[PDB]
């Protein structure tokens, strides 16, 4: 190869041991590197080679990076290394590692870690059309009560109950957001509820997840009261409770002001909306 | 240049070459920003550490102060570049790969022969060699011929390992023109399910390539799909020019979370009825990413021994190794491939059952022992000691282990005597005046939480000594049997008596007394410390249900209660053991069977042992994997009997798929492996309906990807990694801050 | 900038740091525009988001300054990246749009009439992080006021003794002492040569920093710097087009 | 509701957050980092829902930002 301009970070693991409970012993640190990086071979030998003795070996087999330390430390040591990325990937998902002790697995300690803040690879690299392609399972976003271009008359309805036929849906007003990996949590709390299938006991005040892929340009301000109606998902949350996943087959549009409406302009398009919810809260899908 | 000149300056301020390679690592900056004092306080020589500190201390004064001051030019602009290295004055790497040799073979030819063959591409031309061997007119050597293969037109396409779906993936296709003519050619990616694409896929781009140069075409794609693609880039030549190449390789997209692992077994045990119906909850972990549609994969099993040492088992292809599922890097691990291998031939040989298994398991039996056998020998000592790693000191505890197992294979692998009885030479010499051997760098630790470490590690070690050195017996012959065999005997009777009195004396650890009691019984010890031993060991034996076992005791949560193995339930799962419980456990099996043979308490601890595998192999890990397997199959062998004892096994589970149901005759004649496991959904529970004469085992195997971690991983060890932008860490690694 | 003085806050709101392959600076141009030189930028130029933009910071080591990422990076076609700087300038489009408050504020494109303020021996500044006159890159942004030197003493005192011929063209204006101790250096290229417009109390930028003499700020030698009056179409074609 | 206008802000002329027929609004960027162009941002309800400016333009202002202004002495 040559040239093309490759992208280059550097690495830093540290470990260390709390309290004298499993003391020394051989321990494997094991680095899944992010996509489209493998580690600098030439920087790894150093760490073993030398007079110093950072590491006794290393292994670099797929997208991995295993460390064999002879004992954890008290104290932080710790190991670092460049990574090269060889064809280019952006939007990177954050990674595991994991420190373990070998003879004894019970005693283990995995963590996530992400790209650095403010770096590219966390901002996308698709061509215009490719874009458009990408957030074809991204849920749609609009600000309230706006029509798209093909949007007829009864459009909500038509989403409804004909395609994609929703399975729940709620009014939420957004509480607060976690960043988890690869995925934005959004904490809600249930102020109406219009359909349900596998979410029983779903009432107004109940608390329910909802999560979006980072992919997706998507976000949920909190303080803010939307409409959401979609697909019911197969995870659950602490309490026990369903949690809903906001792709393409989910509607969201959050709800109008008391202040805007009563505007003229969007007066009877609000009009719309509430005859909706209450038409379709009320009776439902059997027209 | 003038930083080549002064460093090696000052590397001739040393003459000794040991103070030149001490000298030579501390000019090379570490990857990481260490200090200098810092680092140069690691090495372990005094007489390496000063020479050490003083070039790593004046490579970096000199690196800093010419820091920022090179590429010279009349721009005003300044090129971003690392620090200089030193150019090794050590003999430089010439190229050691080399294409694979294709054509190597023999082939009968008379009077004239020709062979239709495809050539392997390179830019490199070959030669092809030839012998002939003739009955009647001998050797004959042929006069070399040249053969250049080239291309006129050559595409290469780069894909990362790993992806996660829904990351924007730019893939760069060069373009490779070795003619002497400018082309241009049309490239296109073909179209194909999963991957958002330009144009849909197909879409046609015009690229110019000159001649002799490398052009990179860029496409933009991002995966959507959650298995596996295949893409293909097409190029084809405009004009007239046949020219033109394609490349298709295969993309693993992967889920957006971290993989997690959960395994549980279950007893089945259909004489009782409170076994006959069990149910399993399923999972609703929190931390599961959505979407990914996971599946739950159950294993049942009725043929507990075939199935762990058969064909799908210790005797596959690829061994245990590939079963155990962790990495086996180190030389302890090397063991791996042959005390599993031994034991399982050792179950087929004394019931006669080879006949059952394919008979080309001999020859992964011996492949595997011999590939054991010929890694592990590279970590061996010129002393006929062994090292963990290589060029690394000498363990004690891991030259016994090898004496331990290389003693039953030297004789299929072609091993020698006489190194064997080396090596016995060097842990004698190890023997205190106490009786108990010595370890300057053991390998396992083990003795933690539990105090009292040098009592358990010495008496420990002792044990897993002599059972090497008797072992080592079976090597000896007639050259031996006078000047060697009487000082193992003797060294083995000395270190007995320090394990007989700290045996009586007690206060041993449970891990500690489980090996001393075997150390005395594979050992024909006296019938007072025979007996003291197995005593004392059974003092420490927990039992619950029809299960024995040896743990031990995690302190006390202030004021609570005692009975701590008093919960037990055939319809809760089996929980997983750390991997010491297993290795005390499977040395006490192996006492049990010498001291009192196959008994109510040898099958009480080998169930329990059996219900202590994992899922798809081994145990928790190396060390516990092959006492086990070695404890197991010493039971298999007691307990082996020509019934044909099974049980019948219903399970239903109402899947996304529908509500699937599957009824399965099991029995000890079988061989149940990965191609029989069955396959749920990871949310929907399974019903499970037990019947018939014999007991059973049933494995589930949830593995899923999850958005984060639990808030009780790391309670002891801790790990923390982060990552730096290399424009970020190179200012900051020539950084003078907080100063001036 | 080579024996300058450390700025203040507010002195040069314009200033853009810019890190890639090379170590450079830039001006703001608008809100979404960044002005710089062409050798400095033609390193990884095919690589649209490849550069490091950071602003509205006065230390270059600081952890917190303004991000920009570029859309786009355009090179001026006269430009030849072999030996040589005639053209020696690029326009780097910004993806987002910049906060424009106290510390961030663009330089003003010249006017058509204001070569009455770049006359001969009247002052201009130059400012960025490069080499100071201890020997080491700026830790804090540097300044200097020069004069402007004449094109026929600049031209004269270039092309010997090592300089190659055609090193100094049509494009570009030359600032400097005669007795040199004031001058840009390694680091600075792309920095923008500003100058008052006293009648409405405004700073625009009138060259661009490229060359010199190789040890900076040596008698007799002076700075050389890309002319902006001569691109302005150049500059409005591509804004407007692009 | 008046729509927002970037790096500007809105200013209630007529009454505290009236936004009736005749009611008067001024847009204001920024003061001194921007400049407005266009229009002076004076805007008035209209009979037809949509606020107008003076020139009879329904859509918003745009600022402008001013370049220069270095704080040397
Ligand atoms: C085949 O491909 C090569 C490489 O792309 C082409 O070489 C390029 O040819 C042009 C035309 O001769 C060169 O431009 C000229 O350069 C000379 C100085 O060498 C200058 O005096 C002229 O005014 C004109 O600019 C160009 O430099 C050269 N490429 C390189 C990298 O030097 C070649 O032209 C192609 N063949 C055909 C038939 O087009
Ligand atoms: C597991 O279940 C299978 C059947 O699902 C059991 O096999 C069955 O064994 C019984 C007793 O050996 C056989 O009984 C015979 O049935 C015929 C037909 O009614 C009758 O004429 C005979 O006199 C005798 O009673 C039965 O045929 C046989 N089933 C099949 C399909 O062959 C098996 O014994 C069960 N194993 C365990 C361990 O529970």
């Amino acid at each position: 190869v040559v040239e093309e301009q490759e992208s280059r970070v550097h690495y830093t693991v540290c470990i260390w041991r709390n309290g004298k409970v499993g003391l020394s012993g051989m321990a494997i640190a094991d680095v899944t590197l992010l996509s489209g990086f493998h580690a600098l071979r030439a920087d790894l030998e150093k760490l073993t080679s030398l007079s110093d003795r950072y590491v006794s070996h290393f292994e670099t087999e797929g997208p991995h990076v295993l460390l064999y330390f002879d004992s954890v430390p008290t104290s932080r040591e710790c190991v670092g290394f460049e990574a090269v990325q060889e064809v280019p990937v952006g939007l990177v998902q954050p990674a595991s590692a994991t420190l373990y002790d070998y003879y004894n697995p019970e005693r283990r300690c995995s963590v996530f870690y992400g790209a650095p803040s403010k770096s590219r690879l966390l901002a996308t690299l698709c061509s215009a059309e490719v874009c458009q392609c990408a957030e074809g399972k991204c849920p749609r976003q609009r600000r309230a009560l706006e029509r798209g271009l093909q949007d007829e008359d009864g459009y909500r309805m038509k989403f409804a109950c004909y395609y994609p036929r929703v399975e729940y849906g709620f009014q939420v007003k957004v509480l607060r957001e976690d960043s988890r990996a690869a995925f934005r949590l959004f904490e809600t709390k249930i102020t109406q509820v219009l359909h349900f299938t596998k979410d029983v006991k779903a009432a107004a005040n109940q608390m329910r997840n909802f999560l979006v892929r980072a992919s997706c340009r998507l976000r949920l301000e909190p303080g803010k009261e939307y409409l959401i109606m979609g697909l019911d998902g197969a995870t659950y949350d602490l309490e026990g409770h369903p949690q809903y996943l906001l792709d393409s087959n989910s509607w969201i549009e959050e709800m109008p002001s008391e202040r805007l409406c009563r505007s003229t302009r969007q007066r009877a398009a609000c009009a719309q909306l509430n005859d909706f919810l209450q038409e379709y809260g009320t009776q439902g899908c059997q027209v | 240049v003038n930083f080549q000149k002064a460093i090696n300056e000052k590397l001739g301020q040393y003459a000794s070459p040991t103070a030149k390679r001490c000298c030579q690592d501390g000019v090379t900056r570490l990857p990481m920003m260490r200090s200098c004092e810092q680092r140069a306080a690691r090495v372990q020589q005094p007489d390496c550490r000063e020479p050490f500190l003083s070039c790593c201390q004046f490579a970096e004064s000199l690196r800093k102060k010419s820091r920022d001051k090179g590429q010279a030019g009349l721009q005003r602009a300044l090129e971003i570049l690392q620090e200089e290295d030193l150019i090794d004055e050590d003999d430089i790497p010439v190229r050691s790969f080399f294409p694979e040799n294709w054509l190597w073979r023999v082939e009968t030819v008379d009077r004239f022969q020709i062979l239709t063959l495809w050539l392997p591409d390179s830019l490199t031309t070959w030669e092809i060699h030839g012998l002939s061997l003739s009955k009647t007119k001998g050797l004959c050597v042929a006069t070399p011929v040249q053969l250049r293969v080239f291309r006129e037109f050559h595409l290469h396409l780069r894909l990362p390992m790993s992806v996660r779906r829904f990351e924007q993936l730019e893939l760069r296709p060069v373009l490779y023109n070795y003619l002497d003519k400018n082309l241009t050619v049309s490239v296109h990616v073909s179209p194909v399910e999963g991957l958002c694409l330009a144009g849909g896929g197909g879409l046609a781009q015009q690229v110019l390539v000159p001649a002799g140069s490398a052009r990179p075409v860029a496409f933009s794609v991002v995966p959507t799909a959650a298995a596996a693609v295949s893409l293909k880039v097409v190029a084809r030549g405009s004009f007239e020019f046949p020219v033109g190449d394609a490349v298709s390789k295969v993309l693993q997209i992967e889920k957006e979370g971290a993989i997690h692992r959960e395994e549980l077994v279950y007893e089945l045990n259909p004489l009782d009825h409170r076994g006959r119906t069990l149910e399993i909850p399923g999972n609703s972990d929190p931390n599961m990413i959505p979407d990914g549609d996971f599946n739950s994969y159950v294993r049942v099993t009725a043929s507990d021994p075939l199935d762990t040492l058969g064909s799908e088992g210790a005797l596959s292809p690829g061994g245990v190794a590939s079963l155990l599922r962790l990495p086996r890097g180190c030389g302890e691990q090397t063991m791996i491939y042959l005390a599993p291998t031994l034991a399982a031939s050792r179950y087929l040989d004394k019931t006669e059952q080879w006949s059952t298994l394919p008979p080309e398991t001999k020859d992964h039996a011996v492949d595997l022992i011999q590939k054991g056998y010929m890694r592990i020998q590279q970590f061996r000592k010129a002393d006929g000691s062994y090292a963990a790693w290589l060029s690394r000191d000498s363990s004690t505890w891991l030259t016994a282990f090898v004496l331990k197992v290389l003693s039953l294979a030297q004789e299929q692998v072609g091993g020698s005597p006489e190194k064997l009885q080396e090596t016995s030479n060097w842990l004698l010499s190890q023997q205190q005046a106490d009786g108990s051997f010595q370890d300057p760098c053991p390998v396992l630790d083990r003795s933690m939480q539990g105090g009292l470490v040098g009592n358990d590690e010495t008496v420990a070690l002792t044990a897993f000594v002599t059972i090497a050195l008797h072992h080592g017996l079976a090597v000896f012959q007639d050259e031996g049997a006078e000047p060697l065999k009487q000082r193992v005997e003797a060294s083995i009777s000395k270190a007995n008596s320090f394990l007989g009195e700290k045996a009586s004396a007690g206060l041993l650890g449970a891990h500690a007394a489980a090996i001393t009691a075997y150390a005395l019984s594979l050992t024909k010890a006296p019938v007072d410390l025979l007996g003291v031993a197995h005593n004392n060991l059974m003092a420490m034996a927990q039992e619950t249900g029809d299960n024995l076992y040896w743990g031990s005791v995690t302190g006390s949560q202030s004021n609570a209660v005692s009975p701590t193995p008093a919960p037990r339930n055939p319809s809760d799962p089996m929980p997983q053991a750390p991997a010491l419980w297993i290795e005390t456990t499977a040395y006490a099996l192996l006492h049990l069977l010498l001291h009192e043979g196959k008994a109510e308490m040898a099958d009480q601890a080998s169930a329990w042992l059996t219900r202590q595998g994992s899922f798809q192999g081994g145990f928790r890990s190396t060390q516990d994997t092959v006492i086990a397997l070695d404890a197991l199959s010493a039971y298999w062998i007691a307990s082996h009997t020509t019934e044909e004892r099974g049980l019948n096994v219903t399970l239903s589970s109402t899947g996304r798929n529908g509500f699937k149901s599957h009824a399965l005759q099991l029995n000890n004649r079988q061989i149940r492996g990965l191609e029989e496991e069955l396959q749920f959904s990871l949310g929907s529970k399974i019903n499970v309906k037990v019947g018939g004469n014999s007991k059973g085992t049933l494995k589930v195997l949830r593995t899923y990807n999850v958005l984060d971690m639990k808030n009780t991983t790391c309670q002891d060890l801790q790990i923390e990694v982060t990552v730096k932008g290399h424009v970020e860490y190179t200012m900051e690694a020539n950084e003078d801050y907080e100063d001036y | 900038i080579y024996g300058g003085q450390k700025a203040k806050p507010g002195d040069f709101p314009w200033q853009v740091l810019i890190l890639g392959g090379t170590t450079a600076a830039g001006a703001l141009l608008y809100d979404n525009w960044v002005l710089t030189a062409a050798h400095a930028v033609y390193e990884q130029k095919h690589d649209a988001s490849a550069l490091d933009i950071r602003m509205g910071t006065l230390k270059r080591l600081s952890p917190h300054y303004t991000q920009a990422w570029s859309e786009a990076v355009f090179i001026h076609e006269g430009y030849t990246h072999d030996a040589g700087f005639d053209n020696d300038i690029a326009l780097i489009k910004l993806n987002n749009k910049v906060v424009i408050n106290s510390n961030i504020t663009p330089i003003c494109l010249p006017r058509k009439e204001a070569e009455s303020f770049m006359r001969t021996d009247d002052i201009g500044t130059a400012s960025g992080w490069g080499l100071t006159q201890r020997g080491f890159l700026a830790r804090n942004l540097m300044y200097v006021d020069i004069p402007i030197v004449d094109h026929q003493k600049c031209t004269a005192a270039y092309e010997k003794p090592p300089y190659p011929r055609g090193s100094v063209t049509a494009n570009m204006l030359c600032a400097g002492l005669e007795s040199g101790g004031k001058d840009s250096c390694r680091g600075d290229a792309g920095g923008a040569l500003v100058f008052l417009d006293s009648e409405t109390e405004r700073w625009f930028v009138g060259g661009i920093v490229s060359w010199g003499s190789m040890n900076c700020g040596e008698a007799g030698q002076y700075g050389v710097y890309t002319k902006v009056i001569n691109y302005i179409p150049w500059i409005e074609n591509i804004i407007s087009d692009f | 509701p008046p729509d927002d206008l970037p790096s500007g802000r809105v200013e209630y002329i007529t009454g505290p957050g009236v936004t009736t027929y005749k009611a008067v609004i001024q847009y204001s960027c920024e003061e001194t980092f921007y400049t407005m162009k266009v229009n002076d941002g004076k805007y008035v309800c209209e009979a037809d829902g949509f606020w107008t400016s003076s020139k009879g333009e329904k859509s918003l202002p745009v600022c402008e930002p001013v370049c220069g202004l270095s704080a040397r002495t």
